[PDB]
């Protein structure tokens, strides 16, 4: 039951972080019980869909399924065509076109291109939202790789309205291959998960839209510097410690008086 | 559902595309989702010998020493394998990676002079660079010509401290007066998972010649350009990794926008304004 | 008897092995004229050195040899080195073995030019080079721990275990006290102060050294520095006008921390000293936690050990005891530590002398020495 | 500068009402030189280069080479006993903050605006610097409309004219609730 699950959970985290929808698609048809399960707990890249009134790609998630059709977050419409479906109110949809324009504005600074889509909905006190993030590389300008972002943010007010409590969760995919002639092929990829929870004060000088972008701004740049420096320096640091240069027999000829220096080092300090 | 047949090649291809060091827990997960014993043990016996000849399996035999690597070269059949250094042949166990058996066996003596000078200096290669480094040096004839494949292999198992590593690299050369084509296939694959999850596979295919005389100088030679091969490709490697964040990591997302500073959230009609002047 | 010199890139610490202070502590600039010289009685000359150029800055354009961490003009050092030992110390380079700094993650030529000039302009009967977040670690009575050596031109993070470091954990961060120097400059156009030439820029650092510190919390800092003027601090020009900065004392150290108000893509001081510990092994994690020793004048700001306490506190996990060490003497500590390196018995015979380097050449630093 | 220069050759000009002489003198007879040296020497070596100008009061001045002193101080500003480097200088170091990959677009675009950029020598004399100190595989292309001197206004006109700046005014019931603080908050 709950253990074939966890060793599913476990069999699909270490596999490579390329190939997740393939692998996904040839292991629900081993036990095609939890599929209603899992689904709802592991990390995919998103789903493209066009608008055709407006014109624009808009990401599909779980956040704007109403079935099996999805809300667009441009023209604020089903596509299959529904009636009498989920709807953001009027405050509220004033609010996520807001933040649908922000965070476009968001995805050209640091992105310079893909898809972003902001979707909100009410909640008992305050309101809660998902913002997705694709890009894919640029096949013009010999880049393969991909960047999948999910960031939710649950807010909750004060009634007076002074100052609020926002809590933020962030999931990001990531994909990369060079092909250069000294290095051969080159894949990197992987996945992290943060959370953060923050008070702020929301006014005039301040609204929800410009606290949630610094939170998911803030976070995006964290994730961004661990992946760099912590992962992939501890498989450069792997790679380096697999194979060397400078012959293992041959660089211990220049630590001998480092010892004697350490112990009367130690000698002194004590 | 689907017919056991198809579920028998998909539980090959997750067997055949797992991590190194990580075996056991995919064999657990596969025992554990597939929830039949007899399906698993003959249906798909053939991917725990691939794997094990993907993946250049170590295994320490009793007696001697210098553990010897499973490979696809030196298959025998019925699951024996053989030892060129040894002169000997034992079976191999998968499942528990056991040595038994091991009966003697007699080569013929045209591919033992060209071999055993390769062999000492490619050991001597392989202790002067690879910390936890083992090899293997196979002699065959196989297009009319004997030729001489060379295996490296270094795996550094630490599931305590969330990472697992493995060297592979294969060589290989078909002797024939005057010259000959050397052929190099490198592959590289780490796993590191402590908080998250990171993967990185890699190989590399070179392809160089070399002059043949006796065995000794044409044993230094194809040390000589292993040497001058992998050192390139790791230091290529190395400066791939320096460059990471401003060339290719660049291109999906950007530490810092062209502006070289945060987003102002109270002007974002005044980054929209600017493009709208063609 | 040794000599220890530590060539900063803003100043410049010079004195013999064994003594517990410095003697010789002056800036590393070169001065040059830059008006019309009408008076025959005087000395004129064309180059001043160190305190000589801060006392005759407003007729000079001041000239820093090294930017960033290296060294850009090699005449300029040259001066500087023969200014420390002929003037500043009054020694013949001729008797004495002289221990040098350097900063790491450092270009090899760098260390290959000043084994050469050392060797071939300045005679030393021997020299060795060492890095000084080590030595600040061993001046502080310690072998085992992390160092964060901020000072006028680089920011490193240095882990060291039983006295190594650790070159795969070193992380430079490419801002220091010239950039906040700068960033100070820039931001005293918003009050109306304008400073342009690099006699002001002393000025602006004397400023810098005298009124800023470190906010606890950023945001509500600059809440109460916009309710009240509580927090305006007042500065008297050399020419006698008077400045008042209400909210520039808290916002420039800031870049240490938030290094894009500059421009920088780099992450803050307490994000790097995480990282350079999280690419260590687990076992080593809790002593370089317990560990953190400060080193340098850029931490010299009275506000920095509990912000660094936080943020590190909040990066870390929860159960990790977080010890962060600021002695009240690490403006001179690299000095100390090299101090305590030379004067020890087993140390004498790790010089690199000049034998050595007539059968070597400009290459041997990177065999012998670290 | 041109007001101190004058004096060379007898012509004193001190009030607030003579400024604007000088100013006149220098927005008719100035220019800049290619080269500032081989202008000098062949300023001295032949009388060719002289100008003649007509003051309110009918007296004529004649200026050989002030035409090209005054215009070099944007060159070099240690005429004026400045020690901050040139304007070719200042655009160089201003490109080199900027980001690696759109300094070819930046090296390609360089747009000269304002009244001071008005001399007929500056545009050559900028492209020689600014290729003297840029690397030599970059394209430099330095833009001078005819109309440089009412730029800031064509430019304020079109920003003033367009649908989506309606939205970035500071209204009147915004500076009522926030005071004279926030053109900090609406305008960079
Ligand atoms: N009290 C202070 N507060 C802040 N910064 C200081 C203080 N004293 C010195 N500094 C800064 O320290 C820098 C140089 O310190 P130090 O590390 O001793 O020299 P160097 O960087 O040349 O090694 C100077 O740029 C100065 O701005
Ligand atoms: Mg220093």
């Amino acid at each position: 039951s709950d253990q074939q699950l966890d060793c599913a959970l476990d069999l699909m985290r270490r596999l490579p972080p390329q190939q997740i929808e393939k692998n996904l698609s040839d292991l629900i048809d081993l036990v095609p019980s939890l599929c209603e399960d899992l689904l709802s707990s592991v990390d995919q890249p998103l789903k493209i869909a066009r608008d055709k009134v407006v014109g624009k790609d808009y990401l599909l998630c779980d956040y704007n399924r109403d079935g099996d059709s999805y809300r667009s977050p441009w023209s604020n419409k089903y596509d299959p065509p529904l009636e009498d479906g989920a709807m953001p109110s009027a405050r509220l949809r004033k609010l996520e076109v807001e933040a649908n324009n922000a965070f476009d504005q968001y995805r050209d600074l640091y992105f310079e291109g893909g898809v972003s889509s902001v979707y909100l909905w009410d909640l008992d006190h305050g309101f809660a939202g998902v913002i997705l993030i694709k890009k894919a590389g640029d096949g013009s300008k010999k880049i393969k790789g991909c960047w999948d972002s999910i960031h939710v943010v649950e807010v909750q007010e004060k009634s007076s309205g002074r100052t609020a409590h926002y809590k933020l969760t962030s999931t990001v995919m990531l994909w990369l291959q060079t092909n250069k002639s000294g290095s051969g092929t080159m894949n990197l990829g992987g996945s992290l998960t943060r959370q953060m929870e923050k008070d702020e004060t929301v006014s005039d000088c301040s609204p929800h839209i410009a606290n949630i972008g610094r939170l998911v701004e803030d976070m995006e740049n964290k994730i961004r510097s661990t992946l760099n420096e912590i992962y992939f320096g501890k498989t450069k640091d792997i790679v380096n410690g697999l194979r060397s240069i400078d012959a293992i027999p041959d660089n211990q000829k220049f630590k001998q008086l480092q010892r004697e220096l350490s112990q009367v080092l130690t000698q002194r300090q004590i | 559902r689907v017919s056991d047949e198809e579920k028998v090649r998909i539980a090959a291809k997750f067997i055949t595309h797992a991590p190194p060091g990580e075996f056991n827990e995919v064999f657990n997960d596969v025992r554990l989702l597939l929830n039949n014993d007899n399906l698993l043990r003959e249906g798909a016996a053939h991917a725990f010998a691939q794997y094990n000849m993907d993946q250049f399996t170590p295994v320490k035999i009793e007696g001697y020493e210098d553990q010897v690597l499973i490979t696809e070269h030196g298959d025998l059949g019925n699951s024996r394998f053989l030892d060129p250094r040894n002169k000997i042949s034992f079976k191999f166990d998968h499942l528990r990676k056991e040595a038994s058996d091991p009966q003697p066996e007699e080569a013929d003596g045209g591919l033992k002079s060209w071999r055993e000078s390769c062999d000492s200096a490619l050991r001597a290669y392989v202790k002067d660079h690879y910390s936890n480094g083992f090899c293997t040096v196979y002699a065959k004839t196989i297009d009319g010509q004997q030729t001489i494949i060379a295996c490296i292999e270094s795996h550094q198992f630490q599931p305590k401290n969330f990472w697992n590593g493995r060297w592979r690299s294969e060589w290989k050369f078909t002797i024939t007066p005057p010259t000959a084509q050397v052929v190099g296939v490198l592959k590289i694959q780490v796993h590191y998972y402590e908080d998250g999850n990171v993967q990185l596979v890699s190989h590399k295919d070179v392809q160089d010649s070399l002059t043949v005389s006796n065995e000794a100088q044409t044993a230094k030679e194809f040390i000589k350009i292993i040497e001058n091969a992998e050192n390139e490709y790791q230091t290529a490697i190395s400066e791939n990794y320096q460059t990471m964040s401003d060339t290719t990591f660049k291109a999906l997302r950007r530490q810092l926008p062209v502006t070289r500073t945060k987003i102002d959230w109270n002007k974002i009609l005044s980054y929209k304004i600017g493009k709208e002047m063609q | 008897t040794a000599l220890v010199c530590d060539n900063g890139s803003g100043l410049v610490k010079a004195g013999f092995a064994g003594d517990d202070a410095p003697r010789a502590v002056f800036p590393s600039i070169v001065g040059r004229p830059r008006h019309q010289g009408v008076m025959v009685g005087m000395g004129q000359k064309d180059s001043y050195v160190g305190d000589e150029a801060q006392s005759k800055r407003g007729i000079l354009t001041l000239k820093y040899p090294i930017e960033h961490g290296i060294i850009t003009n090699w005449d300029d050092m040259e001066k500087i080195w023969h200014h420390t030992f002929y003037n500043e110390l009054r020694v013949a380079p001729e008797e004495h073995p002289t221990l040098l700094t350097e900063a790491p993650l450092n270009p090899k030529a760098n260390r290959e030019k000043m084994t050469q000039i050392m060797f071939e302009t300045f005679n030393v009967p021997a020299m060795y080079v060492a890095i000084q977040a080590v030595l600040s670690l061993y001046a502080s009575g310690r072998t085992t721990g992390i160092v964060l050596d901020s000072g006028d031109g680089v920011t490193h993070n240095v882990p060291i275990y039983e006295g190594y470091a650790l070159p795969h954990a070193i992380m430079r961060l490419d801002l220091a006290g010239r950039d906040l120097t700068d960033y100070l400059m820039k931001i005293l156009t918003e009050r109306g102060y304008s400073f342009v030439t690099t006699a002001e820029r002393e000025i602006v650092r004397d400023i810098k050294e005298k009124l800023c510190y470190v906010a606890l919390d950023f945001e509500n800092e600059m809440a109460t520095a916009a309710s009240s003027s509580s927090l305006e601090k007042s500065y008297e020009l050399p020419d006698g006008q008077v400045i008042t900065i209400g909210n520039e004392r808290f916002r420039c150290p800031e870049t240490l921390f938030q290094p894009s108000f500059i421009g920088m893509e780099s992450a803050g001081i307490h994000e790097t000293t995480y990282n350079s510990i999280m690419k260590c092994d687990i076992d080593i994690r809790k002593d370089l936690y317990a560990n953190n020793v400060m080193s340098g004048g850029t931490t010299m700001y009275p506000g920095i050990a509990d912000r660094m306490q936080k943020e590190i506190t909040a990066l870390a996990p929860s159960t990790m005891k977080i010890k962060i060490i600021a002695p009240p003497e690490r403006k001179y500590s690299v000095w100390i530590g090299g101090s305590i390196l030379a004067s020890l018995s087993t140390f004498q015979q790790m010089w690199i002398t000049k034998q050595e380097y007539d059968e070597a050449g400009p290459s041997i630093v990177h065999r012998k020495c670290f």
